[PDB]
């Protein structure tokens, strides 16, 4: 749940 | 050198949100102008994997430079204004104009929507974002 991601 | 700033976003009538999976609500823009930022939430997640979660991202809306690096932290405020359930970037991320970064699985809908947990006082969700640009 704590992973950083981007929508692109 | 170092610039640190914050934004509090109150989303009223949260329980009434009709956004389906993939639909987004964007906040008003904010700054520390030069740079303009906004928050964006998917009440029913970004995709099938995150359907059970709110997804929350920081978006760089306007940016004079090629890129900016920023660390960020998001939290939920309780009725006392205390931060709870915070998630933080472990390092700075590279933003360009129109780029977001954040948490696909920020908080479980089944937790947040149960009013006994105290995170929707008067049906309002209050998010707090802190950003640091170095």
């Amino acid at each position: 749940c704590d992973e950083v991601t981007s929508t692109t | 050198k170092v610039v640190k700033f914050s934004y509090m976003w109150t989303i009223n009538n949260f329980s009434f949100c009709r956004e389906e999976m993939g639909e987004v609500i964007k906040s008003s823009t904010f700054s520390s102008d030069k740079l303009k930022w906004c928050l964006r939430v998917n009440p029913k997640g970004l995709d099938e994997e995150s359907k059970d979660y709110l997804s929350l991202y920081l978006l760089l809306v306007s940016c004079p430079k090629s890129e900016v690096r920023a660390k960020f932290k998001f939290s939920i405020l309780n009725a006392k204004g205390e931060e709870t359930k915070a998630m933080e970037s472990q390092r700075a991320y590279r933003f360009v104009q129109g780029k977001d970064w954040g948490f696909k699985k920020f908080i479980r809908r089944g937790f947040l929507l149960d009013e006994a947990n105290g995170l929707l006082p008067d049906d309002k969700l209050t998010l707090f974002c802190e950003v640091s640009v170095v």
